[PDB]
C-alpha cells in the first residue's frame, strides 16, 4: 500500500497561534489527499480535499497546501474549537490509507493536582478484592509520576492508570491510579499510600490511609 | 441534512458472523461510491471495503485482512449500504464508520461498535468511592463510584440525574488483567456538603441492561 505519515503526532499551542501540521506520502500522490478533524467520543469531520479545498462551512482560517508527496494543513490563528486529533488521508490509489494522526492540543500554566486517595469499599472486600482509587484532580501538564506505597513497600505491576482529555473549561487533566490487591494481600497491611510526583509541586504530596481506622 | 443512520453491531463470538448496515438519506446515494472504515480503539483509522455505482458495475474493493471473509453490498432502491462480516476475528474488533465520499463532501456515520468475543455481556458491580472525614474543612473533597468489571464497552455514567455536572471527571474505561473493563467517576465538592449533600452516580450499561444508581457517602466507624 501506500504508506502516508504525519507530523508531529501531537503538539500543544495557545489560541491565536499559527498552527502547521504535515504530511507525508511513501509516493506520489497527485494531491489526492484529505485531512479530518476527530473530536474525542465523535465522528471525523472532512475539512479539506483535493489538499487545498475547503469543504462548505470550514472556516477560512483552516488552509491545505502540497504537491507530489509532500503535503500541510495549516490554522492561522487557532481557536479553542480547532483542538482535537486531524488525520490526513491518501485517496491516490486503494487501499486508501491515513496518516497516523496529529493531537492538538491547548496550552496553559503549569496547575498542580488535587491529590486524593479512596479506600476499598466493605460491599467490594466482600467479594475478596480490594481496589485503592488515587485520584489527581485538575493538573497540568500531562507527565506525573503515582507511586503507591504499602506499609513503606513500593508496588509493582497492581496498578493502572486512566486519564481523561483536556477539560472544556480550564484546558487541565485528570488522571486515576487504581491498586489492585487480593482481599487476604489487603488485610495484611496497615499504611496505604500514594505519591504524586509534578512539575507544578515543589516536592512530591502523599496521600495515605490506614486500613481500619475511620 | 445529509445522515447516514447505522444499525446492527454489537458483541458476537470468533468465527461468527455480523451484519452491519447504514442507511443513507440527503444526498444522491446511487452515484456514489460507499465505503467502511475501522478505528480500534485507542487506535488509528483505516479502511475496510469500498463499493462503486451500478455506473461502475458495483466493483468492490477490499484491505487485505478481511479480503475474502466481509462482503460489501448495497441496495440502492432502499439507500442501503451493508457489511457482512463473516469469520469474525479478535483483531476485528473495532468501531466501525459508514463513509460516504461525494464530490464536494465526505460523510461519516456515527460509527457501531463491534466486539469480537465468546465471552457473555456482564453487567458493573459500582462501588463507592467515598472521602473520609480528613477533607479540609473550608476546601475540596472528592468523591466517586469505582464501576468495575463489566464487558462489553461502553459504560455511561451521571451524578444526581446529570443535575451535577461541574466538577465531574468521568474516566475513560481500563482493560483490566482478568479482561473485564473498568473505570471510576469522580466528582469534586465543598467539603462543607459532605453530610449534608446527597450524591448518587448513575451508571447505564445498555449491553447487559443494567442501570444503577449508587449513593456515595461518607463513611463510619
Ligand atoms: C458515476 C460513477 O461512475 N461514479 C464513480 C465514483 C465517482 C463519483 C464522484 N466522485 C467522488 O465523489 C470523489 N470525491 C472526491 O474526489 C471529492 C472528495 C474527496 C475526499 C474528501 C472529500 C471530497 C471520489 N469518490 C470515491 C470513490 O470513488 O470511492 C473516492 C475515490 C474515495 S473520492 C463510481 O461509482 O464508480
Amino acid at each position: 500500500e501506500t504508506t502516508v505519515t504525519q507530523s508531529p503526532s501531537s503538539m500543544y499551542a495557545s489560541l491565536g497561534e499559527r498552527v502547521t501540521i504535515t504530511c507525508k506520502a511513501s509516493q506520489d500522490i497527485n494531491s489526492y489527499l484529505s485531512w479530518f478533524q476527530q473530536k474525542p467520543g465523535k465522528s471525523p469531520k472532512t475539512l479539506i480535499y483535493r489538499a487545498s479545498r475547503l469543504v462548505d462551512g470550514v472556516p477560512s482560517r483552516f488552509s491545505g497546501s502540497g504537491s507530489g508527496q509532500d503535503y500541510s494543513l495549516t490554522i492561522s490563528s487557532l481557536e479553542y474549537e480547532d483542538m482535537g486529533i486531524y488525520y490526513c488521508l491518501q485517496y491516490d490509489e486503494f487501499p486508501y490509507t491515513f496518516g497516523g494522526g496529529t493531537k492538538l492540543e491547548i496550552k496553559r500554566t503549569v496547575a498542580a493536582p488535587s491529590v486524593f486517595i479512596f479506600p476499598p469499599s466493605d460491599e467490594q472486600l466482600k467479594s475478596g478484592t480490594a481496589s485503592v482509587v488515587c485520584l489527581l484532580n485538575n493538573f497540568y501538564p500531562r507527565e506525573a509520576k503515582v507511586q503507591w506505597k504499602v506499609d513503606n513497600a513500593l508496588q509493582s505491576g497492581n496498578s493502572q492508570e486512566s486519564v481523561t482529555e483536556q477539560d472544556s473549561k480550564d484546558s487541565t487533566y485528570s488522571l486515576s491510579s487504581t491498586l489492585t490487591l487480593s482481599k487476604a494481600d489487603y488485610e495484611k497491611h496497615k499504611v496505604y499510600a500514594c505519591e504524586v510526583t509534578h512539575q507544578g509541586l515543589s516536592s512530591p504530596v502523599t496521600k495515605s490511609f490506614n486500613r481500619g481506622e475511620c | 441534512q445529509v445522515q447516514l443512520k447505522q444499525s446492527g453491531g454489537g458483541l458476537v463470538q470468533p468465527k461468527g458472523s455480523l451484519k452491519l448496515s447504514c442507511a443513507a438519506s440527503g444526498f444522491t446515494f446511487n452515484t456514489y461510491a460507499m465505503h467502511w472504515v475501522r478505528q480500534a480503539p485507542g487506535k488509528g483509522l483505516e479502511w475496510v471495503a469500498r463499493i462503486r455505482s451500478k455506473s461502475s458495475n458495483y466493483a468492490t474493493y477490499y484491505a487485505d485482512s478481511v479480503k475474502d471473509r466481509f462482503t460489501i453490498s448495497r441496495d440502492d432502491s432502499q439507500s442501503m449500504l451493508y457489511l457482512q462480516m463473516n469469520n469474525l476475528k479478535t483483531e476485528d474488533t473495532a468501531m466501525y464508520y459508514c463513509v460516504s465520499i461525494t464530490t464536494r463532501f465526505a460523510y461519516w456515520g456515527q460509527g457501531t461498535l463491534v466486539t469480537v468475543s465468546s465471552a457473555s455481556t456482564k453487567g458493573p458491580s459500582v462501588f463507592p468511592l467515598a472521602p473520609s472525614s480528613k477533607s479540609t474543612s473550608g476546601g475540596t473533597a472528592a468523591l466517586g463510584c469505582l464501576v468495575k468489571d463489566y464487558f462489553p464497552e461502553p459504560v455511561t455514567v451521571s451524578w444526581n440525574s446529570g443535575a451535577l455536572t461541574s466538577g465531574v471527571h468521568t474516566f475513560p474505561a481500563v482493560l483490566q488483567s482478568s479482561g473485564l473493563y473498568s473505570l471510576s467517576s469522580v466528582v469534586t465538592v465543598p467539603s462543607s456538603s459532605l453530610g449534608t449533600q446527597t450524591y448518587i452516580c448513575n451508571v447505564n450499561h445498555k449491553p447487559s441492561n443494567t442501570k444503577v444508581d449508587k449513593r456515595v457517602e461518607p463513611k463510619s466507624c
